[PDB]
């Protein structure tokens, strides 16, 4: 089948209650969301963290190559 | 490689110009 | 005014009756240990005290220093709120959890996220749904090999 | 103390009655001295099993026939002195008062956690031997929750696979960290402990370094953080999902723990 997505309507500020997470990464949020505005060590932080993760995948794309080799020998 | 890996998001904002925009292409990127 | 045993401890010794509260606490018994006969003069507010009266009573203004005390401290922000009871703490004695003994207007609530959040989690996904399709072509890259060489 | 022939005070259900002893049991020797000469029991002689094990005096209650004559332990014998004879007036006041309710009320009548079970057993023999025993964790700890923190980054995130994901493990990383720092004045102190703080604050001021846990104390302090947690955390209002990623970081770090144990919990 399918699966429908509806943003929700706008809601009167006496009845509407924006709430920010604890969870900044994976939070699933409805897709309904608000942008806040971002307040030097973050850029940074970013610039490792893509650094790490796509040195490990190398690693993981290089773990599994070699079981394949070492299966046509058999 | 990398440079570009880090540097996309704000260029794309700079590309984007109106702050509204970006907004909603933050919007965009998070429902994807 | 006072309590015939210690509140953080749980057993009777020397004590500091507190204005407020009527718990009292040991000479070490303190997120610091005071050191007897040494006391600093005054009231003596204890920690609890401290915090009523320095929000004063209302809780606009402690949820405001509280949104301000999270904005601050974004690094160790899942432990951001849990760093806030400590201050409203009484420290006391590692009382043993049970377990370890043994052997509606919040519906439609929108989430206020920022653009890092949103970038970090487009790059996990992308990540993720790419290593993933890689991987399941390998898996039956290999499976088709093993038909292959079997057949 | 107590003497063969001599006085003393003794439990009967609440309260205290007078009553000489006539046998002097050993346990050891599964025998006992009587007054008119060791010997050792007879054959319709016994003694309940639950004081056997103890010294116990066979004894003779004052005022009553050799009927109640019973063989009691240290838990059921004092000496008698005069702080027994006082606290058996106290308990014949307390009779007393007994009898009174009863003629009062005779007169009104008239008218998510689920650790596995290696983490428990060091855990409770931590505990035995910080409240049954003096002893207490060495100064610097050896291997302090630096390290552990540390390497389980540098295991994890070379395991780890999203850039997405190694942010939430650093980001736990240094929210333990700074946790243990601001929460082990708090709650992760017992006895005898207290002082070793205190000798710690004093010794920082000493060389003008401000002073910090983490470093300090060891890996097991960290564990007994990680115990107090669940409880910890749904005090105050958390949410759904922040929860559930705490509890999965909770799992993994323990799990990671688990690979290794006997590098940081070997006595
Ligand atoms: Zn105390
Ligand atoms: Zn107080």
């Amino acid at each position: 089948n399918y699966k429908v997505w509806k943003k929700q309507r706008l809601i009167n500020k006496k009845n509407q209650l924006y709430y920010e997470p604890l969870q900044k990464i994976g939070y699933q949020n409805n897709g309904n969301i608000q942008i806040i505005p971002t307040t030097n060590s973050i850029k940074y932080d970013f610039f490792d963290k893509i650094y790490k993760s796509k040195m490990v995948q190398k690693r993981k794309l290089f773990q599994f190559q070699e079981s394949l080799i070492d299966k046509l020998v058999s | 490689s990398l440079n570009e890996e880090v540097t996309f998001f704000e260029k794309a904002k700079r590309y984007i110009g109106n702050k509204h925009l970006y907004t909603e292409f933050l919007k965009i990127l998070n429902l994807y | 005014e006072n309590e015939d045993f210690c509140s953080a401890c749980n057993q009777s010794g020397s004590f500091l009756c507190c204005d407020t509260c009527p718990k009292s606490f040991h000479f070490l018994c303190l997120d610091p240990p005071i050191d007897p006969n040494n006391l600093p003069k005054g009231d003596w507010h204890c920690n609890e005290c401290k915090f009523k009266i320095f929000i004063n009573n209302s809780m606009a203004t402690l949820k405001k220093i509280e949104s301000n005390f999270i904005k601050q401290n974004n690094n160790v922000k899942i432990f951001a709120k849990l760093l806030f009871n400590i201050d409203s703490h009484n420290p006391k004695q590692f009382q043993l959890p049970n377990y370890i003994k043994e052997t509606f207007n919040q519906d439609f609530k929108i989430t206020q996220i920022d653009e890092n959040s949103i970038k970090y989690d487009f790059f996990d996904k992308i990540y993720k749904s790419k290593m993933v399709q890689k991987r399941k072509l390998f898996q039956f890259q290999e499976s088709l090999i093993d038909k292959l060489v079997s057949n | 103390e107590f003497a063969l022939g001599g006085r003393c005070l003794a439990f009967h259900g609440p309260l205290m009655y007078e009553a000489k002893i006539l046998k002097i049991w050993d346990p050891s020797s599964k025998m006992y001295t009587s007054i008119p000469k060791p010997q050792k029991l007879g054959e319709d002689e016994s003694i309940p099993e639950e004081i056997i094990n103890g010294k116990c005096f066979f004894i003779h209650y004052q005022g009553w026939k050799s009927s109640w004559d019973e063989w009691v332990g240290y838990d059921r014998i004092r000496a008698y002195n005069e702080e027994n004879i006082a606290m058996k007036k106290r308990l014949a006041n307390e009779a007393k008062e007994a009898k009174k309710s009863l003629l009062e009320q005779q007169k009104k009548k008239k008218l998510s956690l689920q650790i596995p079970i290696k983490l428990k057993s060091v855990l409770v023999d931590d505990w035995e031997y910080v409240t049954k025993d003096k002893k207490i964790c060495r100064l610097p700890a050896d291997v302090t929750v630096e390290m552990v923190l540390n390497k389980y980054e540098h295991e994890v995130s070379q395991e780890l696979e999203s850039p997405g994901s190694q942010s939430q493990l650093s980001e736990y990383c240094a929210g333990l960290k700074l946790y243990f720092d601001k929460c082990l004045g708090n709650m992760l102190l017992y006895r005898l402990e207290r002082l070793q703080y205190d000798e710690l604050l004093k010794k920082s001021s000493k060389d003008q370094k401000p002073l910090v846990p983490i470093r300090i104390y060891g890996a097991i302090h960290l564990l007994r953080l990680i115990s107090v947690l669940p409880e910890l955390i749904s005090s105050t209002t958390m949410d759904l999902q922040s929860c559930q990623l705490l509890i999965k970081q909770t799992e993994d770090f323990l799990v990671w723990l688990l690979m290794h144990v006997d590098e940081y919990f070997n006595d």
